[PDB]
């Protein structure tokens, strides 16, 4: 008892290197994050100073 | 390469330290977000060792995940500093630190400054100290159906609910016996001397605690009695058997009679050691190391039990229970030194094992809780379970101060908090008046882990706790409603929240003050 | 030099040469490989002019003795008694190296040790071995210091007797220790007497041992160390601390002459022979701490203070005190220099320049293939100004 | 999730992952041990590593000799090892209780 | 690179000045953000997940792997000012890296590095002097509330800053309780005796001051009793075990009827010893041996207290404290064993304290001296790491200002007012070595510049207003009381600190920049580097 | 001649094992079979104190193989003279046990010993007068730790007279090898110098360097046999807590720094009670961890006791 096997549906049928993220945490959350990331990468050249 | 620092030596610093940081802490508190409350969900963690710990300790959890980032690491040993301290809230104390860090994150990306934030959170935190001490209720701890009550809202939110009643009464039996004092110093050790044996089978409606002790023990011999009414019990630390001495005592033989003298004479020496013990008149003697079978000969002979290789603990725990002194020299042997207090010796087959059961004891200072379920991973669970409902126990014991729980107590400080900032006119207010928000985290949590409307329930309980005589109204972990602590029952230990209080404050302030990670460098 | 592993075997020989001028003067080191350096730059073109590698040495041979000739001539006598001359040849030794602001501090220092280590009327030489130097890190070099009396590192054994005053001080190269035949030795038990026998004797020759010393009034007690043996048994050191006396043992084997010939004592190896006249009298030892950056006994006041002093050297970094070290080192073989030779030369390149000056005369006068060589040392000594 | 971003080379099954892959592992179970019950039984043959043969139709035996690594599996083994410990019997009807139970339930 | 054979590379000129001074750069911009009321902590990463966060420069460089020389200087340099000061860890290499700087942008434009040298010690002697005859405060016409402030002004930029306000009074209390006069009669104030340990639970202000000693140790024996109260303490140095006969001591019997009793007495030795032990009162032994079972059972049936594997200084500690002697043997002058009960010491109370989930032992209210013990307590080991460090740095600051009765204004005031006075007094020596010196002075804005730009402030504008204030202190007699100004860094404005009550020791100041100006004179002296090949 | 029964535990003690009775057999002859294929009438002068000879001619050696988990004892089958030892003293469990020695040592594996027993029992029957046992194990490291000295624990019971001759790998000290091992290794030297009378210490360490020096994972069990018999072919002890040995080619005292070494890890965990509850939830108090404590400290000291 040392591997948490996949659960069974879709979570085996998805492909090798593909990605699936669903709620509030998983996808809401994180893109929330990346945004926000995003705008941190252009603050700083707002405005004339 | 002319480099100055060794590679492998990063350096990270400023706001992007900071939000790391605070992202590890939060994100350790999301994983035990949902442990929290009566109706919260068992997690099946898998042990290095191939094992399996089936929980809803938020202690436990976190022991048993592995991280990397430090500050995940700050999280992890602040929930075992709670753990070890008052033995519960160990994801109370995770999420209100996730919840002060996460709250401070936003006046850090506002240009405030990290001292000034941590200033205000140590106001803030004597403040509830105060609110707390001043909303605490006492308690008679000569009520067992109060101590009951105390236990039973410790152990609600755990799988053991179900035995509720009988988990409760084992705990209280167990801590009011290992209640002991000597020379005017009260001691309740329920890590020495209340122990738990998990059993696998049977059912769990058979646990129970004895008025005595049990180990996993055989006599040594068959013709050796296991059965003993009102038996006298000797201890001891030292082997019944011949050995060696310290020196360089090489033996030089050279006439014929001499070797068998010798033997003849370890002979004679056990058999002086065995009646320098039963001058005593036993009926039991028990030892951490060996004895010889020639000393279990002479022990028979006078009609004595013998049990061989008891640990050093369980022989404590014996002499706790029976009243005995553990010795070290058959000579030295005393009256005093011999137990007399055990009510009955048996010696019973529990499944395909022997174990010796020293119960039946009159005022034993020392316990054995019997366990059995269905597996050792359930009787883990029932153990971790009561290891909290005692320790809850004990704290109260300690200090007999209650408040209520449900978020009631959360609540009340957070409305105390607000009222108190109206009257601060510097930059701090704000700090001070966020982290009063962020109290409000357990009540939210206990109503997302019931599935119930957070807004609007949080939104009625923030107005409720605004009218004058209501700090004592919470929430429901079971309906989704609001309720009056004093009608529901939930009570909590003083010393448990201000614990709580004060590690998450201090964690929060530890992590704020950090800035300008550094790593590589090799001790 | 010798710690920049130098490869070719010309700069092998130049280290080999460097460590000799350290060794004859202990000042000069850099200047003597320069010297030999344009020499040798000079050969380049004297070969290429053609002239035959045997000529070329016998010419430097010749304006070797003639530039001997010029600088007895340049040189001017001293006498030690020139306290101002000796300040000033220290001070100039010093002014090269990294400890030059504290020149002031380390001229009258390294002048004192060596006037201090040598009868000033006879001696034809020094032994530097007689001043020893103690690095200690902490402080500044302005914290260095000249202690006329003893200084050690190893570390005093007694808790709460750390300053002794009117100190009567021995040499134990004998062991306080339960007692041990040179031969295979044991101790057979055969009775349960015997035990409690042994111990008690046991105890017993290590009191008397202890009140053997005692009785002579000595305070300080410096043990040698010793190998195969406890030279200080935990009855052995209960008993002195009771008696009141300072012990320091782990003393070498090497330092022992050195402390001899400092604190006037005679080392003992047999309890028969510790007396009283096999003492050192010493005004005051004490266990000095240096801000927390160590300890030192320092043994200070000698009624027989015989030719031998110590520097203690202190600095913040390790590499400032090794520095500080070798300058010192300098200027103690500079007044080495002048003991050996009573005679003063200027400096700043005075020397150098009157050299090429009369070389470059005398190879005027040496007319031949020699005048190219000796014209060629000449502006090969007009290198160091 | 959050686990993997502190553990990267975390596995989790979350809730309804979990109670899939919890119920899949009892169903399995039960589908294997179903065959014991009951003197019609079938006789299961065990082959070691070695090349050790068992012959055998008892529950706790066939558990602890088939080869497994689910988490479930070995919860449900530690059950049957317990009841085999003080009863002796019922490992069999045991496991197939639980799966059953837990299918219901699903 | 071919004439000289040297097996290795070879910098030379400015190309090893520029790099000296990249290194020590490096070391300083390292902990250039720890420094002052607004300074805050690092993480630091052992390659293993081994955490450690602090505040102490110091402690940082010792944690580092650092690998240039010029840079294992400047780490040498902060571990000695801890060693002699324990403060102005940060501020020292701070100072040795802008000294680096300006001493190296002299040189780049050639002004000689003795020249340098020269100007940097002049100024370095005249900052000392001006130091002591204008700027020190005595502690003596402040009374209490000045080791209250030292304290208080170490502690901020700490993880105990605010807090200040009751760990101050209790490092304050510890170091004047282990106050102790010796002979000469002065006062000596050792601190690394007052005991600190660490223990994670209630918050910081749960902390507390033993006034007595916190040992680390238990009883050895759970039968044996967890409180004494009228305490008679035994320290021995020697082990309480079955007795063997030493090395060179061999038992050969012959006659079978003396093995027993040689048996029995390997154990009757130690059983006598302790009986004498115990005959004269004592109920509290301490010991830095082990002791077998056979003896503890004897403590447990004598009712005593019994402990184990003592460390050697908290047993000399525990003698000093409670009137006892510590022995190594129970052997008098008289060839016999005994134990006199004056070899013993009191104390008002011995009690095993429960300290959340551990144990150790108090000893309270010793006589024949005070001493102190702190238990810190944190939210985990990190925090009372720190805490420790920060406290330990506080009782070293008290005992420098109560050994040396001087202090001196904090907040960039004494560098601020010596920068003023250093760029004045250069016109005086030289030509090029009074360039030196206004270098050395300009250096010494780096401590009030770096408080300004942690605190967040305009450095440039607040340095400009301080340097304004000292400069009308130095030019109107009317007005030097305007020497105690300096940086308030919550407000950015400057302020009256020795009415503020931001102190430090002098000794502080004065040992950091001698050994700033000593680092940056070795580290000046090189014009070149060669770095062998390893083998 | 007396017999000597020898147990050997663990991964790392059935693979040293293995090659010792492989060495030792080519030693006196046997081959894979058990048929004594020599010559020399001095293999079989003393060859009744290893092997156990059977009807037929086949000499079966006095050894038994224990492990938790079966796949080391099927690599032992099939690897080389894995043959002669008798198809019964294989005794092996399912679960693997870890790395834990809570697990070894207690019900996670306790009722293995008692197959063990009947089988120490069922060697020592044959043996005419039982000398004494060799148990090879290793002090920290899966099973033989824990398994490791519940055995040398129940053998000193069950045979409280006999010599008790162990063979264990002591961990190196660059390689951690396991994240418990300070922990195991506390915890079996606390019964190996109570329940044990001569300990051989044979570090993975310098056994590998030697390998290195030879050279100018199975070359450390080629390396570790030569001594075993270099040993065990043919004055010591004078103490009898101080049997530790470190042989070469020794009572050393350097014994003191492998011991220091540990204890300081141990302590190091213990201070943050790091990896404590998978202990104190299988079957250990938090005393017995005090207790290997102080009993190291014991040992360092008598050790020390010396220099
Ligand atoms: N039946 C209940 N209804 C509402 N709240 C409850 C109930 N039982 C316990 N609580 C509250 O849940 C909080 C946390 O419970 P628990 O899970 O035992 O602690 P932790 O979250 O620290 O593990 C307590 O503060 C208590 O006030
Ligand atoms: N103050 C000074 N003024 C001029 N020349 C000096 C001064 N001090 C030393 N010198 C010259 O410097 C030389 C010594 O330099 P140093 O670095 O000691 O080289 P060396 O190691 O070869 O003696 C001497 O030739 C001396 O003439
Ligand atoms: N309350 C305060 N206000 C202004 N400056 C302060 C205050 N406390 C300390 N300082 C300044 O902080 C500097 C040292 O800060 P810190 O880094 O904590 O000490 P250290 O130099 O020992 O590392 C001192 O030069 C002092 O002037
Ligand atoms: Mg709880
Ligand atoms: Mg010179
Ligand atoms: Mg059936
Ligand atoms: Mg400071």
């Amino acid at each position: 008892a040392l591997h948490v096997p996949k659960a069974p549906g879709f979570a085996q049928m998805l492909k090798e290197g593909a990605k699936h993220f669903s709620g509030l945490e998983e996808a809401v959350y994180r893109n929330i994050q990346a945004c926000k990331e995003l705008a941190q990468t252009t603050r700083t050249a707002y405005g004339p100073n | 390469p002319v480099l100055v620092l060794s590679q492998n030596t990063k350096r990270e610093s400023g706001r992007k330290v900071q939000s790391g940081n605070i992202n590890a802490a939060k994100t350790i508190a999301d994983i035990i977000r949902t442990c929290l409350g009566p109706k919260s969900m068992m997690k099946m963690l898998l042990d290095p060792m191939g094992g399996i710990v089936m929980t809803n300790d938020g202690n436990a959890i976190l022991r048993e995940i592995q991280v990397q980032h430090p500050a995940a690491k700050s999280m992890i040993e602040i929930s075992r500093t709670q753990d070890e301290e008052v033995g519960d809230g160990t994801t109370s104390v995770i999420i209100l630190a996730g919840e002060m860090l996460s709250v401070a994150e936003h006046f850090l990306e506002q240009q405030m400054h990290p001292t000034v934030v941590i200033s205000a959170y140590r106001k803030a935190l004597d403040d509830m100290i105060s609110t707390l001490k001043k909303i605490s209720i006492p308690v008679d701890i000569s009520d067992s159906d109060m101590m009951l009550n105390i236990i039973n809202s410790s152990i609600t939110t755990k799988a053991i609910s179900r035995w509720s009643s009988l988990a409760c009464n084992i705990a209280l039996d167990a801590v009011k016996m290992v209640q002991f004092e000597e020379n005017g110093r009260k001691e309740i050790d329920i890590k020495k001397y209340a122990r738990v044996e998990k059993i696998p089978g049977g059912i769990i409606e058979d646990s129970c605690v004895l008025r005595g002790v049990m180990i996993n023990k055989d006599v040594t011999h068959p013709r050796m009695r296991r059965y003993i009414k009102n038996p006298r019990i000797v201890l001891l630390d030292s082997s019944l058997e011949y050995k060696k001495g310290e020196s360089q005592t090489d033996i030089e033989i050279t006439r014929e009679e001499d070797f068998t003298r010798i033997l003849q004479m370890e002979e004679e020496y056990i058999q002086q050691l065995c009646e320098d013990i039963i001058q005593l008149k036993p009926d039991v003697v028990i030892t951490e190391k060996g004895i010889s079978d020639l000393a279990q000969h002479y022990l028979m002979r006078a009609n004595i039990t013998a049990i061989r290789r008891v640990r050093k603990t369980d022989n404590n725990r014996i002499a706790r229970a029976c009243g005995a002194r553990i010795v070290s020299r058959p000579e030295e042997l005393r009256e005093d030194d011999v137990g007399t207090g055990a009510g009955l010796l048996e010696i019973k087959k529990i499944g395909d094992e022997y174990f010796t059961f020293i119960t039946d004891c009159k005022d034993p200072k020392a316990c054995t809780i019997l366990l059995r379920g269905a597996s050792k991973e359930i009787l883990s669970e029932v153990e971790r379970n009561l290891q909290d409902a005692m320790q809850v126990c004990r704290n109260v014991l300690l200090d007999p101060q209650l408040v209520p729980g449900g978020g009631a107590s959360e609540m009340a400080v957070a409305h105390a908090l607000t009222e108190k900032s109206k009257a601060m006119t510097g930059v701090e207010q704000w700090p001070y008046r966020a982290v009063a928000q962020a109290l409000e985290v357990i009540p939210r949590t206990l109503i997302q882990n019931c599935g119930a409307s957070t807004i609007r329930l949080l939104t009625s309980l923030r107005a409720k706790h605004t009218q004058e005589n209501c700090e004592t109204w919470g929430v429901n972990g079971e309906t989704g409603t609001l309720v009056d602590m004093k009608e529901l029952g939930i009570w909590e230990p003083l010393a448990v929240k201000l614990q709580t209080y004060k590690t998450a404050v201090e964690t929060a302030v530890l992590l704020l003050r950090i800035d300008d990670i550094v790593s590589g460098h090799k001790k | 030099l010798k710690q920049m592993q130098v490869l070719h075997p010309a700069a092998r020989m130049l280290v080999e040469l460097s460590k000799a001028q350290d060794i004859e003067a202990g000042d000069g080191t850099t200047s003597v490989v320069i010297i030999a350096g344009s020499l040798l730059d000079s050969c380049t073109k004297l070969l290429q002019k053609g002239i035959h590698p045997t000529i070329i040495s016998e010419s430097f041979q010749k304006a070797l003795e003639k530039g001997i000739e010029i600088l007895t001539d340049m040189s001017r006598p001293v006498e030690l008694s020139d306290r101002e001359t000796l300040l000033n040849s220290a001070t100039t030794s010093l002014n090269s190296k990294v400890v030059s602001q504290y020149s002031s501090l380390l001229s009258p220092m390294s002048v004192n040790a060596v006037m201090k280590v040598i009868d000033p009327a006879t001696a034809t030489s020094v032994d530097l071995r007689d001043i020893k130097i103690v690095k200690k890190l902490g402080g500044t070099i302005d914290d260095c210091e000249l202690v006329e009396g003893l200084v050690l590192t190893q570390k005093v054994s007694n808790s709460g007797i750390t300053r002794v005053e009117k100190a009567k001080i021995g040499l134990i190269q004998f062991c306080l220790s339960a007692p041990k035949t040179d031969m295979d030795n044991q101790i057979v038990v055969s009775d349960y007497a015997q035990m409690d026998r042994v111990l008690r004797e046991e105890r017993a020759y290590i009191l008397n041992l202890v009140k053997q010393i005692k009785k002579t009034g000595c305070n300080v007690l410096l043990i040698q160390k010793s190998i195969l043996r406890d030279a200080l048994s935990d009855l052995a050191l209960h008993f002195l601390n009771k008696m009141k006396i300072m012990v320091i043992k782990d003393i070498e084997r090497e330092d022992i002459e050195f402390i001899c010939k400092t604190i006037g004592t005679k080392p003992v190896a047999h309890i028969d022979q510790f007396t009283a006249d096999m003492l050192g009298s010493a005004e005051l030892a004490e266990e000095v701490n240096l801000n927390g950056s160590g300890k030192l006994l320092k043994i200070t006041g000698c009624a027989s203070p015989g030719k031998t002093v110590t520097i203690v050297v202190r600095g913040s970094n390790k590499l400032v005190i090794e520095e500080a070290e070798r300058s010192i080192h300098d200027a103690l073989c500079v007044i080495r220099c002048l003991v050996k030779k009573r005679a003063l030369i200027a400096g700043g390149g005075a020397p150098e320049i009157e050299l090429a000056l009369r070389l470059t005369e005398y190879s005027r006068t040496l007319s031949g293939m020699e005048s190219y060589c000796v014209r060629a040392f000449a502006d090969a000594m007009e290198v160091i100004p | 999730a959050a686990v993997k971003t502190l553990n990267p080379k975390a596995e989790v099954a979350r809730a309804q992952a979990a109670l899939a892959v919890n119920i899949s592992a009892a169903r399995g179970l039960q589908d294997v041990l179903r065959t014991n019950l009951g003197p019609k039984g079938t006789m299961k043959m065990l082959v070691s590593g070695a090349g050790d043969i068992k012959l055998t139709k008892d529950g706790n035996v066939l558990l602890h000799e088939m080869q497994i690594q689910h988490p479930t599996a070995s919860l449900i083994a530690k059950v049957a090892t317990a009841q085999d410990d003080i009863t002796g019997d019922g490992t069999t009807s045991n496991v197939l209780i639980i799966g059953e139970l837990l299918k219901q339930a699903d | 690179e071919g004439p000289l054979s040297v097996f290795g590379d070879r910098s030379t000129g400015e190309t090893i000045r520029s790099q000296n001074v990249m290194a020590a750069a490096s070391i300083a911009n390292i902990v250039k953000s720890s420094l002052g009321p607004v300074g805050l902590d690092k993480m630091l990463v052992d390659d293993i997940g081994d955490v450690t966060i602090t505040n102490d420069g110091a402690t940082i460089l010792k944690l580092l792997e650092v690998e240039h020389p010029a840079a294992k200087v400047l780490c040498e340099l902060a571990d000695l000012q801890d060693k002699e000061v324990g403060d102005g860890t940060t501020s020292v290499v701070i100072i040795a890296a802008e000294l680096l700087k300006n001493a190296d942008e002299l040189v780049k434009q050639k002004i000689h590095p003795t020249s340098v040298i020269s100007g940097y010690r002049l100024a370095c002697k005249e900052a000392v002097r001006y130091i002591n005859e204008n700027l020190i405060v005595n502690t003596d016409e402040l009374g209490r509330d000045c080791l209250i402030n030292a304290a208080k002004t170490s502690m901020s930029s700490k993880i105990i800053g605010i807090n200040g306000d009751f760990f101050a009074n209790m490092v304050v209390d510890a170091v004047l309780a282990i106050k102790y006069t010796d002979i000469r009669g002065q006062p000596r104030y050792p601190v690394n005796s007052v005991n600190i340990l660490k223990a994670h639970g209630r918050s910081q202000m749960e902390s507390m001051l033993i006034s007595g000693y916190a040992l680390n140790c238990v009883v050895g024996s759970q039968g044996m009793p967890k409180r004494i109260v009228n305490a008679k303490i035994a320290c021995l140095d020697f082990s309480l075990q079955k007795t063997k006969m030493k090395l060179g001591v061999q038992v050969v019997i012959t006659d079978p009827e003396k093995l027993d009793q040689i048996r029995q007495r390997e154990s009757d030795i130690t059983k006598e010893r302790i009986q004498k032990i115990l005959a004269t009162g004592a109920n509290v032994i301490l010991t830095t041996g082990g002791i077998d079972d056979m003896c503890l059972k004897y403590f447990v049936e004598a009712g005593a207290m019994a402990v184990r594997r003592v460390l050697k200084r908290d047993l000399k500690r525990i003698a000093k404290a409670s009137g006892a002697t510590i022995l190594s043997t129970l052997a008098n002058l008289e060839g016999e064993e005994t134990f006199e009960a004056a070899m013993l010491g009191q104390a008002e109370e011995v009690v095993q304290e429960r300290i959340c989930d551990d144990e150790l032992i108090l000893i309270k209210n010793t006589k024949a001296r005070t001493s102190a013990s702190i238990i810190l307590r944190g939210a985990n080991d990190f925090m009372c790491d720190e805490m420790e460090r920060s406290l330990h740095d506080a009782l070293c600051v008290v005992k420098r200002v109560l050994e040396s009765k001087s202090v001196v204004p904090g907040g960039g005031a004494v560098e601020a007012a010596l920068s003023i006075y250093l760029e004045n007094y250069a016109t005086s020596m030289g030509s090029r070595e009074q360039l030196a010196i206004a270098e050395f002075a300009r250096s010494l804005l780096v401590i009030p510049n770096t408080l300004a730009v942690n605190a967040a402030q305009d450095s440039t504008d607040l340095v400009a207003k301080l340097r304004a204030f000292h400069n009308e202190a130095q030019v109107n007699p009317e007005r030097k009381n305007l020497k105690w100004i300096g940086l308030d860094l919550s407000n950015g404005k400057p302020r009256d600190n020795k009415q503020a009550g931001v102190f430090e020791p002098t000794i502080v100041k004065v040992k950091s920049l001698k050994f700033a100006t000593e680092a940056a004179i070795t580290i000046l002296r090189i014009d070149d580097l060669i770095k062998l090949h390893p083998e | 001649m007396r017999e000597i029964v020898h147990i050997q535990a663990g991964q790392c003690g059935n693979q040293i094992g293995a090659k010792f009775w492989e060495v030792i057999s080519d030693e006196h002859g046997i081959d894979p079979t058990g048929s004594y294929h020599g010559d020399s009438d001095l293999q079989l002068e003393r060859i009744n104190v290893y092997y156990n000879e059977a009807a037929g001619n086949k000499y079966v050696p006095r050894a038994i193989l224990v492990d938790l988990e079966p796949g080391t004892m099927d690599s032992v089958r099939s690897g080389p003279f894995g043959q002669i030892f008798r198809p019964d003293n294989f005794v092996f469990g399912q679960s693997g046990a870890g790395n834990n020695w809570a697990k070894g040592h207690y019900t996670e594996g306790a009722e293995l010993v008692d197959s063990v027993l009947d089988v120490v029992r069922k060697e020592s029957e044959s043996c005419d007068c039982l000398q004494g046992f060799q148990l090879t194990h290793s002090l920290g490291g899966g099973t033989g730790s824990g398994m490791g000295t519940l055995l040398i624990s129940k053998i000193r019971e069950e045979y409280p007279d006999r010599i008790m001759n162990t063979f264990s790998v002591v961990p190196s000290p660059k390689v951690s090898d396991t994240v418990v091992e300070p922990y195991n290794a506390t915890l079996s030297v606390h019964q190996l110098v109570e329940n044990t009378d001569e300990t051989y210490s044979i570090d993975n360490e310098a056994l590998y360097d030697i390998c290195f020096r030879t050279l100018k994972y199975g070359d450390l069990n080629h390396l570790v046999s030569a001594t075993m018999s270099g040993v065990t072919t043919c004055n010591m002890v004078p103490f009898p807590r101080l049997h530790f040995f470190m042989p070469g080619f020794g009572n050393s005292t350097a014994i003191q720094e492998l011991f220091k070494r540990i204890s300081e890890q141990f302590t190091a965990m213990f201070r943050r009670k790091a990896f404590l509850h998978w202990y104190t939830g299988e079957g250990m108090d938090e005393m017995e961890f005090t207790e290997a404590e102080s009993n190291m400290n014991d040992l360092v000291s008598e050790y020390q006791q010396y220099q």
